[PDB]
């Protein structure tokens, strides 16, 4: 019933989909194939059709070489964030700006990042122990220096 | 974690894919968008041995104006279903064009072992069963099933295609 | 540098075409930047795709918005406006953003709420000189005459319509 309550599995499918659609805030993470990765509300059986609709809408604008940033319907805002094969969608009935929603999707992406990268990075170095990461990190040195200087100024 | 499979339903428009999937899929979770953005997005729970599998069904509209978007429709597909009407000869002849266009646009890993299933819809028929199996046998032995919209072999066709996806 | 301009505008009514053979009948007017100055199969497919995508986004968002349609779409290169001017009749307008070397900007462009009010006033202006409503006109004078009447009005309006602030 309440916003942060989990949608019950025992309820009939009509009410569950009704409860899901009524939430004030949704967070959707899906692959570029349309396969669901994570949803704040709802289970795999309930959200996957919505994922396919979202991937298709995003794909029309990818196909047009004109990426989709977001859209508005009444009191609801949709924000799209694309990071390679990962599609992030925020759907909000709260009074949240596009920049606030985009920042929230960016933060969820960083949480996904820490979990996935260290295993695949370890697996890479297991097959190629001599891997030199200076190449793929070129251009980020300037940002690394600035972040280090922010710490040094704090003292 | 529960297994998820992305299943593409291919076939000529008007063959009867929508009415057929209506008997099978969970209508409560269907999303009907064929005329607008080129597909119906359906879902259904399938039991393969003890494991319970959730299927993500993409029932494509098959209209010409959606051909370019086949790259995004088919991306990451686990398996593909080819549908024809046994009374519509043109729908049978198109099965070779749908399969080749699917392999080109989807470009899946292990193309020679990618799971396929051919479905012939029944309602005096033009396409004989043996002529359909010869095409299925010609394409690496695709499992062939015949059914009516009034269920039948649809449940068995998807348990077969789900089982072959899990082997990969 | 290419200034922001009107990409395309469409007037459609889904009730005028409920089968796939009659989908293009939904469209009573369609103008692109090129047309403002013979439709190929590719162009016809593209128009049906633009209008179908708008309807699909409307259908999708209605599940989350208590039935409210999509009214604004923000893309990297275009600002898209969608307005239901009367029950069943829709105006879809895509404004290309300013191209600078490219990089795309919307600083010079009118806000979505302003573009919508421009299209509604043009709608009000068209009716003021022709009839009570698009639905009433369709029954009174028929499709051919209504489309011809809409083409004369909207071609002239879109040629002069300024999507920039100044």
């Amino acid at each position: 019933e309440r916003e942060l309550d989990n949608i019950p599995d025992t309820l009939p499918d009509d009410e569950r989909l009704a409860l899901w659609k009524g939430k004030l805030k949704h967070y959707l993470i899906l692959s570029s194939a349309g396969k669901p990765i994570w949803s704040r509300h709802g289970d795999l059986s309930l959200v996957n059709s919505t994922m396919g609709v979202v991937q298709t809408i995003i794909s029309f604008y990818e196909g047009a070489r004109n990426p989709l940033l977001g859209f508005t319907a009444g009191k609801v805002r949709f924000v799209i964030l694309i990071k390679g094969p990962l599609y992030f969608v925020a759907i909000s009935r709260l009074r949240e700006s596009d920049a606030q929603l985009r920042a929230q999707l960016e933060a969820l992406y960083m949480q996904i990042l820490s979990t996935l990268t260290l295993p695949i990075l370890t697996n890479i170095f297991a097959h190629r122990p001599s891997t030199d990461l200076r190449g793929p990190l070129q251009g980020t040195e300037s940002l690394l220096a600035s972040l280090a200087d922010s710490f040094t100024k704090g003292s | 974690k529960k297994v998820l499979l992305k299943v593409i339903i291919l076939g000529d428009s008007g063959v009867g894919k929508t009415s057929l999937m209506n008997q099978y899929v969970n209508k409560k979770f269907s999303a009907s968008y064929k005329a607008t953005i080129g597909a119906d997005f359906l879902t259904r729970e399938v039991m393969v041995d003890d494991r319970q599998v959730t299927m993500q069904l993409w029932d494509t509209a098959g209209q010409e104006r959606f051909q370019s978007l086949g790259v995004a429709f088919y991306r990451g597909a686990d398996c593909c279903v080819l549908v024809f009407d046994v009374n519509n000869a043109k729908s049978f002849d198109a099965l070779d064009s749908w399969r080749d266009e699917f392999l080109i646009q989807a470009s899946p890993r292990d193309p020679e072992n990618f799971p396929f299933v051919v479905l012939g819809i029944k309602i005096k028929r033009v396409i004989s069963t043996k002529r359909a199996q010869t095409f299925c046998q010609s394409k690496g032995g695709i499992p062939y099933f015949e059914t009516s919209a009034k269920a039948i072999n649809v449940e068995e066709a998807f348990q077969v295609i789900a089982r072959n996806a899990l082997m990969q | 540098i290419i200034p922001a301009q009107l990409g395309f505008l469409a007037i459609y009514n889904p009730a005028l075409g409920t089968t796939d053979e009659t989908l293009e009948d939904q469209i009573v007017y369609y103008a692109t930047a090129s047309t403002l100055s013979p439709v190929s199969k590719e162009e016809r497919h593209e128009r049906l795709r633009q209008i179908g995508l708008a309807q699909g986004m409307v259908e999708f968002a209605k599940s989350f918005s208590d039935g409210e349609p999509v009214d604004t779409i923000d893309t990297e290169k275009a600002r898209v406006i969608l307005v239901e001017v009367e029950e069943g009749w829709w105006i879809l307008a895509s404004i290309d953003l300013t191209r600078l070397p490219y990089e795309y900007s919307s600083r010079e462009v009118k806000p979505p709420s302003l573009l919508r009010a421009d299209l509604l006033r043009a709608y009000d202006l068209f009716l003021l000189h022709h009839g009570s409503s698009l639905s009433s006109l369709l029954a009174s004078q028929g499709r051919a005459q209504l489309v011809a009447s809409l083409t004369r009005f909207w071609d002239h309006f879109l040629a002069t319509w300024n999507v920039l602030l100044h």
